[PDB]
Formats: structure tokens, C-alpha cells, sequence
């Protein structure tokens, strides 16, 4: 259409292009050497002088003479439909599935709107992860941010893989329920290597959950803005599914660690005097815009749910990441290194995770009337057999109260049963059942964070039930 | 009107061309769109221009148009039952015409200008009017709206509009200058509103609950902050504390406040009754809603707006308790705007001025002396909530430097179904010794004395735990055993307060002066029984204990009854046993 | 428990005087290169 | 108890100072009232020759029509221009060559600029 | 007692009363000075 | 007498204003910002070159632009004007009332900055102030012409303990010699953005006693500038030195929350893009604390003196924080408060170990107090020190372990603590405290007692603790 | 200029138990003495102004309090000498340079106490050096260096601040005299971190 020659500088990932007044601020534009290369860009200021544009890619073979800068879009857009679903694309939107490209219903802006908080509404409903450490006692309700805190080389991709799988919506266990709720899998991978896109490929393929889930997987040698558009279009898929078709949608973002290292890097690219640790000093804004995309509206039916997995730099909650993380969102389920390295999968620690919006998505009409209390009780016992665990190295078995063995005993067997369900896939209602059968290896008594009816109701189960077959 | 074309635009920051004659902090509509902006540096014949919204989809070229005022607020009928922005952008209306999502430019005004009100004027044509005087009235709700004239207004009245029902755009009042006054005048957010004289912590504010109000006493127009750790039941206090404080409004500020935080606070706070009246509370309430996805500069100005209302509240002679939800929210954003504007951070990445403008907010509370002569006062409770809860971070010590009370929730005691969960250990208040006047005056000459018993009973108690925890109760002797199970007995009868019963939900000086009476007295008796050899085992086993028990839950207007009986019994058991 | 409550103090203090020597240090080289600029372009 | 001295203190206090603004009125009025009489050209040129003095150069020499004929005079004779303005009476102002600094005598402006010293004299003459 | 702030009330009119009558001899010589140092 | 006015404004950011074609501005001149509105402003010059002039504004910015502005000169040097009439008077904290009362007739016009006193001019601080307070009169001897600042808390009662000493504090000739009568104090209290609670107290406290007849209040408050702050201690301590040295009074100055003067300093020089120090503070802090701390002392040939009392709160309760640091090197000493003592109840909460005045050695003695005055409170400080090692042991090991010698010395760290730092709101004599002292030492036995001379012991060893 | 630099071997008699004893420092010495504000810096080198077994002292008050000059002058006329037997004052020569009085002098009074305590060694005296605070000295390079805008090292001081004080410091020895005597310079210098 249009092309602008006069460049005057290149340096790094830079370019500034003179008589450009034209180019709106944001705008993507394509850029062609003599070569026929075309690299694409953004535009980051535009002044009466010149234009800047952050390349993408790199700047390996461009010069002053024969290059030139054109204008694709003037805000960058994102072509949504119905028929993303069962497909891959690249953090743009490039389909690099193999199949056609789709035909947008709309394009739709990815920088969106924020929610006017008197349309939201109070999360109130539960979904079904299938991994009891999580449905039992750190339960994911619907249009709830629960972060999962990772470390350095613990499996979170397997367990995103597992929840994304297994993640279902429950209505039979709602009243009348609905004849149908309408479900799907967002899933943004940022950052990663050749391997963990070739696990998650397969993972997604070897099941079937690809025909309900939409993957945006930006890898580790793509460009850097890619990785901060992947999340944005992610969750604008993701809006425009629950809040124009009346899914339940699941938003699971792979790594937020390399989302803000990439932030950084722009940021530094763009001439910005980093804050504190070295991260933007808007790196909270960014954040929430991120975050605070989920929710549950007044008068829609459908859902955004979010699961943002982030490594802790140093195995250090107090980074910026975790903490600003954790001071935007609604929880935070932690993996242990320690579960781990026993040979406990999934490595959930349950005495550190917590779900603040719980209390509200577990009772009668949703779950079962006992969810919250046995939690109570769960969260209890396992955390004087731990302390029981190490003061038995100093003191003996033979010199603790029976009582104590017991709530030994209990925890061994948590670890073994609770803990450690493999890739099995749990309905709430077996993950209670071995709850209350671990349960009963307690005396009836020291269960004191449950209602006599429910013990009366649930207490006495046998182990045998897991146990012969975990 | 000063209009320019942008000449860069790069983030929120835009320069603007042909601005000569643009004036600091004012505000600024950038593009075709009208997106607002703050003018936050004159250089030559240009302006830099901080947009609020995002400005992608901007060119060069592009008008910029300066309004000549500061960020102002509406202030008129129309403001109780409304839910705002941090910059009073009325968020109902536009979910009306917007749908659930707010885009770039909503240009929606914070008074409806097509509601009615009853006007009935109180002044007469010759009057003279100065600032802050009564033109007239507006029946709004519950309340008896006064319309003021304008802090910098005066004149002589010339035309006074009949009685009747008209829009807040109608002048009312038209002066013999010309000046037309309607119903509302615009106010900067940023400087503080006029006053003839402020006064003295003399009077305390009644908050309703025991704790709060015997240990830790808050004065009428005075400051307090409260943590917020996540489980120790701080929505529930601040509820109770706007239900059943001697508020005559309450001005709540969310300024960044999670997204579901605000769900909820919307909707309790519209299912919550006023004891006074048994309609809703939110007639007597205006809230300030921001969500941490929201512009940065509503979120900094949100306390500034929410402030500005209250003192206008006050003005009209009312007493208003404002209530600032997650400061630390607050000095997030400042931080980021002091970034963006390239300046040396301080600690923890704050920006150096952090104290003074905390400092300028919680001071324009107070009880004063309003220039039309009435009183009325503006009390604030800010909450501070690090990330992690380190009281070492900036934006607490800050504030602990500046405020009269520190009431500490604590989540350890929410964990053992103690509320209000307010630790006492950690909590202070720097009002007591003002207040004792007014409490020798009102509630009694002895009171002050009996509040010190109570807290150095507690003292005791908390000495004793380092022996309780070693060897049980059991163990302990007579004496030290009493003085445990007199603290539990105050912190069961005296400091739990149930906010959900129909009684005990709030307590009167009286009511609290009683049943410290009673346990002191009962304390008396007690010692000098062991000093006679009754073993304490049987002490625990008197009914009047029990009947200590129940006093929480006896009705204001039965209490006196109740109280000097359950003295009687007192004194009879103690005698009577052996 | 103390004495490690001081170093933790201490290494923090360490630590953040530094990054903020930093950043005063950048800020003021590049306000020089802006002024060189500005000069002589 | 001696605290009630507070009354006398500051109803003397109060007396000295409506002496003084009433000692200011008069000043005022007596300032105003020296256009009106004969002796007005001599001090207005002194001023406006003291505001000259005060520019290393000045553009123009400004002043109420009423007393350009009279400034005219020193506006030629010194070489700078002059223009009518409905400026402060009593005295002239200047403009730097530049246009961006401006020097003006007006008694009006010069009896604020000396109140605050002579005060003390006025005072002790007073009592 | 309240009497002796009636004596205080009377007597700081008293001065008040003295400090006005004394300046109202030697105001016109007094704006002679300030008309002398004001003057070029 | 001629009003120069400056159009041509630039520039303006922050706090900040630049003017062209002010060659004519001096540094340090203070000038007047007039924009449209007609609002009156001031500003002073922090840089003037033959391109520009640098102008910080004492108040916000707001209404400021570059057509209608103009900044004319009201001096060449900062000035303000005193007199024998300030007394009694409350101002603004740049010096206007704001008691309704008319302006004040100024007798001269002083430099604010003041000028350094130099060091052959001065004569040494000697006459001894009692304060009523136990832990400062025998321990930590306040003398006249002395800054010995109070190191406090967040919210501990300092400005309670600063009142106190203002109502108490006396001269005691008798026991210096001479007999001479009274002098009172003449107090200069400067507020540097306190609360409307602790102003509130203030004056409650000054009206009870009677002390604003003789007193100057300059009230910079939390909802004013904080540029202004940097202002107000140089106008109070202007007034001081001109009071005590040009009409012989003794000034009692009185500066509270001078962490406020310290933060607004550093927003200042973060706006200025100056060299920080060691939290971000301007690497002149010290330089700027001096100018304001310098300023008491006595003089040789004059009969005045000023004495200050200043009162910062030690942020996060560490001495080592720069605003405490860099006054301990300044000051002649400081009167810190504990949080413990306060916890527990005791008042004033001074722990003398970390207090100290420097000046003390010369104003106790033979013919200034009694003689026995320093070993006493040598002896004090040595058996306080070892009570406090007994303490923190017995936290470890318990009571029963200890020797007899270790559990007297127990026994006298409580006693000490219940009654000498303990004594509430009053008002004791020279004489009673050194009874009280004299009395807790006599619970341990004569030999341990190596500071005081063996005359000394046998004069006073002896009483029961029984003081009524 | 000297003729030749020699090795220290005889003491400097501070009168103070604990420095001559423990920790002794020559006649063409250098000493420092850091410490934080109460622990005793500014008595101590005033017993050393005392007792010293130095010919002439020399006291360099470099941003310090003003009170502890006034005390010397008031106090040294009515002491004695240790050896000389006359008036201390009179083996004295302060230079005093207050935290009130300008601040780009503090680095010019460091230089002319060194260049007279230099002066008198060439008579063929021992001389000793006190200076109350370098740390003011460094405040002065800094503020100087800030305003020059050059870029600073470590704590905004600038990066030539140790050449500064090694070139001071290294002034000190025992020294033959270009007359053929023997004189030294012993430099006591007060850091206050």
C-alpha cells in the first residue's frame, strides 16, 4: 500500500523511520530488505521527527539504503471464532497446526477492556480438577485466579498437562443442574523449549483434549514480543468464548517468570529505568491487566477461570514475581521439592497452598456438605503427623502417646494415598471417600473439626478401597 | 479554551504542540477520542500530557485540548446510594450504556442531571451570603441536604428561585454580581476544603465495639489503621463499624482492591441494614470502587476523591467516617506514577514524598467548626496490608508515624474463634488520655481507673503464659490460676462481641462499664476468698459466673436491671461460700 | 533467632543501597547523553 | 489566675495595629491625592527616571495617557519609545529590551514595598 | 474568681482606650514621614 | 523601593521553575511566583546563570503556566523581621499569624540562615538545668546552651517528656553560688508537620502553665508545604539567637519531628537530581542538620543562651538509620526512649545506656550541684550495665542458678527501673534524685562500689528506699 | 621536601593505657580511629592534645562541633605542658573549620594543618596531627564532585577519594630534615563511618 524508505538508525532491536507521522502508536508494520525478507515490528513513538520501531526478530541484514517499513495494522488485532478450538497457534495467531487459517467471526482488540466491577458477580461454583489435593482441600471455583507455585526443575507442566485433561464442570452436583455447560481449555505456553512443546503436543493429542482446548505456545527462541502478546491473546479468546458462547473457560499460562523477564527486556529495550530488582516499575499495572481478565459477569452464563504457573526464582516467595502474584491473585498451590524427591506425583504440599475463595464453592448444592470441615480435619491431621515425624527421630516411637502413632501413621498414609495419585483422574466424590478413609485411622474424637452427623454419616470406611489398588 | 496538536506519544506520556497558556495539573482531553489527561510539565510553547487510558490507536497531529481546571469532584445531591470511580465516574450508568466491559473515553457525569429535587430555599433576596453558608435545603433520602454556597463565593442575593422541584444544573440562588449558584459546585480534589477553626480530640467516636471502644479509643475526627491479614475477619469489622458507629455518613474508598475483594463488597454492602432506620445503609453511604486492572490515576486519586466528599459531608454538619481500604494499594500506584515520571525512588522503590502526602491526607480529618458555624467532623480508618505482612515496609511505619490508633487484627486469633479478632498486645491508641474528660463526664468518674485494671489484668495474664504453656492449667496455684480464668473471662464476656446477633452486635459505654464493674468486682471477691483458703475449684463452679456470661447479650434497655442485680448476686456468693 | 533477624537486616540494606546506586548512576549518565544531544546532536 | 494579662496584651496589641492601618489609609489617600496638584511632573519623572536607571536597557517607557505630555520629555531625550497603558497612577514603568522583564514606580507599589520598614519609625513616633 | 477577669477586661480597655488617644495627637507628622520616605 | 517583574518562565516541572533573562536574581534570593488567578506564591533561587535562573517553589505548582506568570524580587537574602513582640504570638511556619492578631513591627530584619558563631566568641556551656526527671538530671545532666536531642519511637510519649521539661525545667542558683532570682524560660516551639493531636496537647500543656505569654510558636502542620518545612527551624532559631543575644534571654527551643525536616530535605534534593547519601538521603544532610543544631550556645560577654530540645522519631526504631546517625554526630548528646520501659509501663521511658550528654562533666560538681554527683551516676551506669547482662542470662539459665552477688545486682536493675525511671509527672529536686540513687545503691554491698571514693560512700551509704 | 625517609622506632606516648600497650604507633606513624557517634572519638584526641610526648601539636577541627574548639581554647591556657612545663596552649596551633562554616574548607583546612605540622618538623620538632573527621572531608569531595557532575563510586563519593587520603596520610614519618635534623609527623585521623 504504502511504504516509508526514509531510515535513519538501526541499533539493537530499534529502528527509526523518518516522515512517519502516519503511523499510529502501537501500530504493527511490516519490514522488507533488498533481500524480500519481511520482518515485522511495532511502533513504540511516533514524534513529528520519526517513527521507532521495536523489531521483531532481528536486524541481521537490514541497512539504510534499500530497506523499508510498511503498515499492517494500526492496532494489533486478534481474528477469534468458534473454530479455534482443536487448533495451535504461535502467540500471534500464525496457526502452526498444519490446517487452513480460520475465518474470524470478529477481530477483536487483545489489549481489552476492563471489567466494570458492578457487572461481576461472586464466584459461587466449583470445577472438577480431578487431582484431590486441589478439589478437596484447595478448591478451584470458577472465576478464581489460583496461581501454581513451582520451582526450578519440579513437573508443572505435567500437572498443567493433567489439568487440562481432566478439568470438567460438575452441574449434576448443583441442584436440577443444566442439560448441558458448555466447557473449554485455554492454554498459553510462554517461553518454553523444543521439548515441552513436542510433551504438551503430544500430551494434548494422545487423549483428545485437544478438540475442546485452544493452544497459543510461544517458544524460547521466538521473539519477545510474542511472548508478552501470547497471555493477551490467550485471555481474549478466552473472553470472547464465555462472555459470547457461554463457556466455562480455563485459562492456564505456563510460565509467568518468562512473561516478566520478557517485560523486562522490553522495557530496558525501550529506554526505561527499571524498579525495583530490576523490573519495570509498572510491573504490577501489566500484572493485573493480565490477571484480573477472569471472572464471573452478572447476567452471563459462562466463566474465565485462571491458573497462572510460575517458577520461583530461588525457591523465594518474597521475589517480586511471586509476591506481586500472589498480592493480585487468590491463592497459591504450591509444589514441593521434597514430595517430589520421594517420589510423590503430583508434588503438592498442602500445609503451604490455600484458596482463599473456597468457603464460598464447597457445601451443600455444590460438592457435598462435608467438603469444608474434612478439609479442616485433612489440613489438621497431616500437620501434627509431620511434627510428630520429626520429633519421633529424637524421641522414639515407644515413648509417644498411641494417639500419636496414630496421627503418624495418618501421615504416611496421606503422602501414599492422598498425595500420590499418579495420572489417575478423581471425581470429587472418590477424592472425599479416601479422605474419609484416611480419616478413620483416627480415633473418633480427636475428629474434632467435624459435626457428629457427617462422622456418623462417613466415618468407618476401609483403606483397602485405595490401598489395593492406588 | 487553550487547544494543541500532540507532537509525540510514547506510553501514557503525549507532547503537546500550541499549549502556551496551559496551567499545571490541569486536565486534558488527548485525540479525536477525548481520553483524559493531566498536564504535568510546561516546556516552551508545549505540554507533557499523562493520559489515564491507554493511548494506542493515537497519531501525531492529533487536537489536545486543555479545560483550565484541576481534577475537581461534583459536589451536590445525589452522591448517597452511588457507586463511583476514583475519579467519580458513576460505574452503574455505565454499565447502562456500555455494557460490562469500560471502554477508552465514557464521558458520564457523577450527579444525574435529569433527577428532581425539592427545593426549599432559606434565604431572601437582600441576604448577604459568604462561603459555606445555607442557601437552602433538599430532602434527600434521610437526610436534610443543605446546599452551601461555595468556599470563595460571596455577594448579595438578588434572585432566590421558589419552592419546587428542579435539576441540579437550575441556578437557585443568583447574586448581584451575577453569579449564577445551582445546586452543586466543583471542588479540587487536592486542596483541602476551607474551614473556620479546627478543634480538639475532646469527643470520642463511638465505633460500637468494646474492644476498640474502651482499649483503644478513637476520637471524633481522628485516625486509625487496621492490618489486613486474611482471615481475621476485617470486611465483618468494617461492617460493623459503619453499621453501628455515631456516623451520621460513611465514604468507603477501594483504591485497587482485587476484583472479587470489590464483588464482594458490592454486594454486602447493599444487603446491609441500618439499625437506625431498618432500610438500607447504603442511603447513608458512597463507594469509591476501584479494581488493580483500573487506570492508575483513578487508583491515586481514588482517596483523594473519597476525602474531598466526606469533608463536604462534614461541611453540611455532619459527622462522616471514612474508611480507605488497602492504602498500600494506594502507594503502589504512587509508586508507579513516580516512575513513569522518572524520578529517584526511595526504600522500597517509593517515591520520597510517600509520608508527606500520606501525612496530607489522614490530617484533613478532625472535628471543626464549619464556616457556617455548625460542627461536624471527618474520621478516618485506613487499612494497611503488605504483601507479606512485614510491618518494617514503608507504607506502614509511614502511616504508624501519623495515626492516633493502631487496632491490630490478627489471624491467630480468628483461628481460635475469637472475634473482633483485634490483638491487645499489639494494639494502641494515643487518644485515652484526651478522652478521660469526657468519659468522667458521660459514662463515669470511675472509669478510666477500671479500663486500667482490665488492661493490666490482661498484662498479667499474658505474663503468666510462658508457666501455663510448660505445666497446663492444672498446675498453677491459686492465685495465678485466678488471674488466668479472670482473663478468660474477659476475653469471652468483656472483648468477644458477636456481630451477628441481634444484641451483642453493639455495646454502649454503659454497657461495657457494667460488665468490666462486674468482673473487677468479682476479681475482688476472688482474691480475698483464696486469701481465706477457698480452694479455686470451687470458685470457678459459682453461678454468677455464668450470669458474666450472658451480660454481652442482655438488651440496652434491660441492662441496668441485669447489671446492679448480678452486683448483688456477687456480693451474696462470696459471703455465702465457705 | 535475633542475630539472624539482624543479618537478614543488614544484607537487605546492603543490598538495596546498591541497586539504588545503580540507578542514580544511569539516570545521571543519561541525562549527560540527552544533554550532549540536545548541544550537538 | 496572671493569665487573664492576655486581655490587655492583645487589646493593646489589636489598638497599635488599627492605629497603623488607619496611618496607611491616610498615606493612601494622600498618595492619590498628589496627581491632582501641581507637583505631580516632577516626581513622575524622577520615577520613570529611576526605572530607566534600573534597565540596562529598556524598550519603552510606559505610563497613563494623562501622563504621557508630561513624560515625553525624558521618553526622547533618553531614546526609548513610549505607549499609553491604563497602568498604575502615581508612577511609570519599564521594559527591558527583551520584552521579558518589566520595572515599575509606582507610589502605590513602593508605599507596600516600604511599609514593612518603616513601620518601626512610625510606630516610635506614634509613641 | 470571675471578678478578677472583669478588673483584667476593664483595665485592657482602659489601655486600649490610652494607646488610641495617645496616637491621635501624632498621626499627621507620622504620615509626613512615611509621605517623606515613600516620595523619591 | 522599585518592583522588578521576570516573564520570561521556561520551564516548569515539580517543584522547579526556570527564568530566562534573571541576571539580576541573586543566589538565595527569595521571589514572589504571581500567576493569573492572582495568586501570591513565594520561591527562592537554588541557581541563576547568564541562561536561566533555577526558582523552587515553597508550594505546589498548581495554576502555573508560562503566558500569565511572573516572579518578582522581594529580597536578595532571605530576612525576617523580629522584635521583643513576637512573644506571645503563633505564626504560619514561614512567620505570618495566624492568631488574628495584627502583623508584627519589625525592629530589624535578620538572615535567616543565621551566621556561624565563631568558636572565640563562645564561652562553655556550664550552668546546670534541672528538668524534674531523675534519669536526665543525675545521669544525663541537661546544661544551659546545650542540644540534646530526644530519640523516640513511632508512638512512644516524647512530646510529653519535651512539655515536662519545658514546665519543670529550672536553674537552681542557689546551689551554683551566686542566689540570684528567677529567670524563666523563654520558649521558641517550631512544628514541622505534627498532627492537629500533638499541637492540640501543645497548647493545652502551655496554656495550663501559663508559658505562651513568653513564648513563640511557629506551627508548620501536616496539610501544609513540605517544601515550607525546610523554612521553619532557621525563622525559630532567628528568633532565639536574636532574643538571647541582643536582650539577654534564655530561649528554650523546642523542635519537633525533625524527621519531617529531614524527609522533606530529600524530596527536595531527589527533585534536584542531587548525589544521595546512604538511604537515598542528600549527601549535604549533615551539612544542613549542622546549620540548624550549631545555632544554640552561649557567648562570651552576653548574659543569653539558647538551649534546644529536639525531637525526632528514629524510623523503624534503629539509631543506625541516617536521620539519628547524622544528629549523634551534631548534638551534644541524646535522651533516647525505650519501647520495652514503655511497654511495661514506665514514664518517662529514658534507658539511660544508649543516652548520653556530652556537656555534663562541666556542670556537676563541687559549686555546680554536689559533689558527688558524677561517680554516682558512674556508679548507677556500671550497675545497670551488669543488671542488664544478669537479665539477659537469667532468659537463658533462670533465676536459681545465680550467685548472691548476680541476684543483688537483679534485684537492683528492677528497683532502678520501678523507681528511678519511674516517677510519672513529678517534679523532683537535684537533691531527691541523688537520695533515690543513693538509696538503690545501698542494696549492694559497700566493696562493689569501685567509682565512688571511699569519702563519698561512708557520707551517704546507708538509706532504706523510702522516699516520700 | 626531605632528605630522607626514615623507619620509625620510638613511641608516641598517647598517656592512654590501652593504645601505648596494646596498640602502639610510632613517631612517623599513622593511626585511625573509627567510631560511631557517643562512643568517645572527640576525648579521646583531646587526651591525646593533652599528654602527647609530641614537641608541637597540631589540631585540625574539620566538621565537627564548634563547642569542642571553645573547650580547648578555654581549657589548654591554664594546663601545663608535659615536658616544657609552660602553658599547653602554647605548643598548640588549632585549625578549626566548624559543620556550620563553608563547606569546600574543610579540604583546605586538612591541607594547611598537614603543611604547618610539615613546617614544624622541618624545624626539627615531633609533631602530632589530629584531624576530628576525615568522613567531613570526603562530605566536601562529594558535594564538590556532585557539583562538577562527574560520576561517583561507591556511597556517591568520588572515585579519587583514596589517592586524597593516601596523599595526605603519606606525609607522616620520621624524616631527616633537609638541615641534617631529625623530625617527625605522627597523623591520627578520626573516621566516623
Amino acid at each position: 500500500k504504502k511504504e516509508y524508505t526514509g531510515i535513519t538508525y538501526i541499533s539493537g532491536p530499534l529502528l527509526f523511520v523518518e516522515n512517519a507521522k502516519d503511523l499510529a502508536y502501537g501500530a504493527i508494520v511490516d519490514i522488507k530488505d533488498g533481500t524480500g525478507r519481511v520482518r515485522g515490528g511495532q511502533v513504540i513513538e511516533v514524534s513529528e521527527e520519526y517513527a521507532v520501531i521495536q523489531v521483531f526478530e532481528e536486524t541481521t541484514g537490514l541497512d539504510l539504503a534499500t530497506t523499508s517499513v510498511s503498515l499492517v495494522e494500526d492496532v494489533a488485532r486478534l481474528g477469534v471464532s468458534k473454530e479455534m478450538l482443536g487448533r495451535r497457534f504461535n502467540g500471534i495467531g500464525k496457526p502452526i497446526d498444519g490446517l487452513p487459517p480460520i475465518t474470524p467471526e470478529k477481530r477483536l482488540p487483545i489489549t481489552g477492556l476492563p471489567l466494570n466491577p458492578v457487572a461481576r458477580r461472586k464466584p459461587e461454583q466449583f470445577i472438577q480438577t480431578g487431582i484431590s489435593t486441589i478439589d478437596v482441600m484447595n478448591t478451584l471455583v470458577r472465576g478464581q485466579k489460583l496461581p501454581i507455585f513451582s520451582g526450578s526443575g519440579l513437573p508443572a507442566n505435567e500437572i498443567a498437562a493433567q489439568i487440562a485433561r481432566q478439568a470438567t464442570v460438575r452441574p449434576d452436583l448443583s441442584g436440577e443442574g443444566e442439560k448441558e455447560e458448555p466447557f473449554a481449555v485455554v492454554f498459553a505456553a510462554m517461553g518454553i523449549t523444543q521439548r515441552e512443546l513436542s510433551y504438551f503436543i503430544q500430551e494434548f493429542e494422545r487423549t483428545g483434549a485437544l478438540s475442546r482446548s485452544v493452544l497459543f505456545l510461544n517458544k524460547a527462541d521466538d521473539p519477545t514480543i510474542e511472548r508478552i502478546l501470547t497471555p493477551r491473546m490467550a485471555l481474549t479468546v478466552a473472553e470472547y468464548l464465555a462472555f459470547e458462547h457461554d463457556y466455562h473457560v480455563l485459562v492456564i499460562l505456563t510460565d509467568m517468570t518468562n512473561y516478566c523477564e520478557a517485560l523486562r527486556e522490553i522495557g530496558a529495550a525501550r529506554e526505561e529505568i527499571p524498579g525495583r530488582r530490576g523490573y519495570p516499575g509498572y510491573m504490577y499495572t501489566d500484572l493485573a491487566t493480565i490477571y484480573e481478565r477472569a471472572g464471573v459477569v452478572e447476567g452471563k452464563k459462562g466463566s474465565v477461570t485462571q491458573i497462572p504457573i510460575l517458577s520461583m526464582p530461588d525457591d523465594d516467595r518474597t521475589h517480586p514475581i511471586p509476591d506481586l502474584t500472589g498480592y493480585i491473585t487468590e491463592g497459591q498451590i504450591q509444589l514441593s521439592r521434597e514430595l517430589h524427591r520421594k517420589g510423590i506425583y503430583p508434588p503438592i504440599d498442602p500445609l503451604p497452598s490455600l484458596s482463599r475463595l473456597m468457603n464460598n464453592g464447597v457445601g451443600k448444592g455444590k460438592t457435598r456438605e462435608d467438603h469444608k470441615q474434612v478439609s479442616d480435619q485433612l489440613y489438621s491431621a497431616y500437620a501434627n503427623g509431620v511434627d510428630i515425624r520429626k520429633l519421633v527421630a529424637i524421641i522414639g516411637e515407644d515413648a509417644l502417646t498411641e494417639n500419636d502413632r496414630r496421627y503418624l501413621q495418618f501421615a504416611d498414609a496421606f503422602e501414599r494415598f492422598f498425595i500420590n495419585q499418579g495420572q489417575q483422574n478423581r471425581s470429587i466424590e472418590e477424592s472425599l471417600q479416601i479422605a474419609w478413609a484416611l480419616l478413620s485411622m483416627l480415633p473418633q474424637g480427636e475428629l474434632k473439626r467435624i459435626s457428629k452427623d457427617h462422622i456418623g454419616k462417613y466415618y468407618g470406611q476401609k483403606l483397602e478401597e485405595i490401598w489395593g489398588a492406588p | 479554551m487553550i487547544q494543541g496538536v500532540i507532537q509525540k506519544i510514547a506510553g501514557p506520556a503525549v507532547i503537546a504542540k500550541g499549549m502556551l497558556g496551559a496551567r499545571m495539573y490541569d486536565i486534558c482531553k488527548v485525540g479525536e477520542e477525548g481520553l483524559v489527561g493531566e498536564i504535568i510539565r510546561l516546556d516552551g510553547d508545549t505540554a507533557f500530557v499523562q493520559v489515564y487510558e491507554d493511548t494506542s490507536g493515537l497519531k501525531v497531529g492529533e487536537p489536545v485540548v486543555s479545560t483550565g481546571l484541576p481534577l475537581a469532584v461534583e459536589l451536590g445531591p445525589g452522591m448517597l446510594n452511588g457507586i463511583y470511580d476514583g475519579i467519580q465516574r458513576p460505574l452503574e450508568r455505565i454499565r447502562e450504556k456500555t455494557g460490562i466491559y469500560i471502554t477508552r473515553g465514557v464521558v458520564v457525569h457523577a450527579l444525574d442531571r435529569e433527577k428532581k429535587w425539592a427545593w426549599t430555599p432559606m434565604v431572601k433576596p437582600g441576604d448577604e451570603v459568604r462561603g459555606g453558608m445555607v442557601l437552602g435545603t433538599v430532602p434527600e433520602f434521610g437526610f436534610t441536604h443543605k446546599i452551601l454556597v461555595p468556599p470563595d463565593v460571596r455577594g448579595r442575593v438578588k434572585e432566590v428561585k421558589p419552592a419546587g422541584e428542579y435539576t441540579v444544573e437550575e441556578p437557585v440562588v443568583v447574586l448581584e454580581d451575577g453569579t449564577e449558584l445551582k445546586m452543586y459546585h466543583t471542588w479540587p480534589v487536592r486542596r483541602a476544603r476551607p474551614v473556620q477553626r479546627k478543634l480538639d480530640p475532646n469527643t470520642p467516636f463511638l465505633t460500637g465495639m468494646r474492644i476498640l471502644d474502651v482499649l483503644f479509643p478513637v476520637a471524633m475526627g481522628g485516625t486509625a489503621a487496621i492490618p489486613g491479614p486474611f482471615g481475621a475477619g476485617k470486611s465483618v469489622t468494617q461492617q460493623s463499624l459503619a453499621k453501628w458507629s455515631n456516623a451520621d455518613v460513611v465514604v468507603y474508598v477501594g483504591c485497587g482492591e482485587r476484583g472479587n475483594e470489590m464483588t464482594d463488597v458490592l454486594v454486602e454492602f447493599p444487603e446491609l441494614t441500618d439499625p437506625k432506620t431498618g432500610g438500607p445503609l447504603m442511603h447513608r453511604t458512597v463507594l469509591i470502587a476501584n479494581t488493580s486492572n483500573m487506570p492508575v490515576a483513578a487508583r491515586e486519586a481514588s482517596i483523594y476523591v473519597g476525602v474531598t466528599i466526606a469533608e463536604y459531608f462534614r461541611d453540611q454538619g455532619f459527622s462522616v467516617a471514612l474508611m480507605a481500604d488497602s492504602t498500600s494499594r494506594w502507594a503502589e500506584a504512587l509508586r508507579e506514577i513516580s516512575s513513569r515520571l522518572e524520578e529517584m525512588p526511595a526504600e522500597e522503590g517509593y517515591p520520597p514524598y510517600l509520608a508527606a502526602r500520606l501525612a496530607a491526607f489522614y490530617e484533613r480529618a478532625g472535628k471543626v467548626i464549619t464556616l457556617g458555624g455548625e460542627e461536624g467532623a471527618v474520621t478516618i480508618v485506613g487499612a494497611v496490608s503488605p504483601p507479606g505482612g512485614d510491618m518494617s515496609e514503608p507504607v506502614t511505619q509511614s502511616t504508624l508515624r501519623i495515626v492516633g490508633a493502631f487496632w491490630r487484627l490478627d489471624a491467630s486469633l480468628a483461628f481460635r474463634r475469637h472475634f473482633p479478632a483485634i490483638n491487645w498486645n499489639g494494639s494502641y491508641s494515643l487518644f485515652t488520655s484526651a478522652l478521660d474528660p469526657w468519659y468522667r463526664e458521660n459514662v463515669a468518674e470511675d472509669y478510666p481507673e477500671l479500663r486500667d485494671a482490665i488492661s493490666e489484668l490482661l498484662q498479667r495474664e499474658a505474663g503468666l503464659q510462658e508457666i501455663v504453656q510448660l505445666v497446663g492449667p492444672d498446675a498453677l496455684q491459686d492465685a495465678e490460676r485466678l488471674v488466668i480464668e479472670v482473663g478468660r473471662i474477659i476475653r469471652e464476656d468483656f472483648l468477644q462481641q458477636n456481630a451477628y446477633h441481634e444484641v451483642d452486635a453493639y455495646c454502649s459505654m454503659k454497657k461495657a462499664y457494667g460488665i468490666m464493674k462486674m468482673i473487677l468486682a468479682f476479681y475482688k471477691e476472688a482474691e480475698a476468698a483464696i486469701k481465706r483458703g477457698v480452694s479455686i475449684d470451687e470458685i470457678l463452679q459459682l453461678p454468677v459466673l455464668e450470669r458474666i456470661g450472658r451480660a454481652r447479650y442482655v438488651s440496652e434497655e434491660e441492662f441496668p436491671a441485669y447489671f446492679e442485680e448480678a452486683m448483688k448476686e456477687i456480693q451474696g456468693a462470696f459471703k455465702a461460700l465457705a | 533467632i535475633p542475630g539472624i533477624r539482624a543479618q537478614i537486616r543488614f544484607i537487605q540494606q546492603v543490598l538495596e543501597q546498591r541497586e539504588r546506586e545503580d540507578t542514580f548512576r544511569l539516570k545521571r549518565i543519561k541525562g549527560k547523553i540527552e544533554a550532549r544531544e540536545a548541544e550537538e546532536e | 489566675e496572671s493569665a487573664g494579662e492576655l486581655l490587655v496584651a492583645t487589646a493593646r496589641t489589636q489598638a497599635r495595629g488599627e492605629v497603623l492601618e488607619e496611618v496607611r489609609r491616610r498615606v493612601r489617600e494622600a498618595l492619590e491625592a498628589l496627581p491632582q496638584k501641581p507637583e505631580w511632573p516632577e516626581v513622575v519623572r524622577k520615577l520613570a527616571l529611576e526605572a530607566l536607571e534600573a534597565l540596562p536597557g529598556a524598550k519603552a517607557l510606559v505610563a497613563n495617557p494623562e501622563d504621557l505630555p508630561h513624560l515625553e520629555a525624558l521618553a526622547r531625550e533618553r531614546g526609548v519609545e513610549l505607549q499609553a497603558e491604563p497602568a498604575l497612577r502615581l508612577g511609570v514603568r519599564a521594559v527591558g529590551a527583551e520584552g521579558k522583564t518589566q520595572v515599575e514606580n509606582s507610589l502605590l507599589a513602593r508605599l507596600d514595598r516600604a511599609w514593612d520598614a518603616l513601620s518601626s519609625k512610625v510606630a516610635q513616633a506614634l509613641w | 474568681t470571675e471578678a478578677l477577669l472583669a478588673r483584667y477586661r476593664e483595665r485592657a480597655e482602659a489601655e486600649a482606650k490610652a494607646v488610641r488617644e495617645k496616637a491621635m495627637a501624632r498621626l499627621d507628622e507620622a504620615v509626613a514621614l512615611v509621605l517623606k520616605e515613600v516620595l523619591p
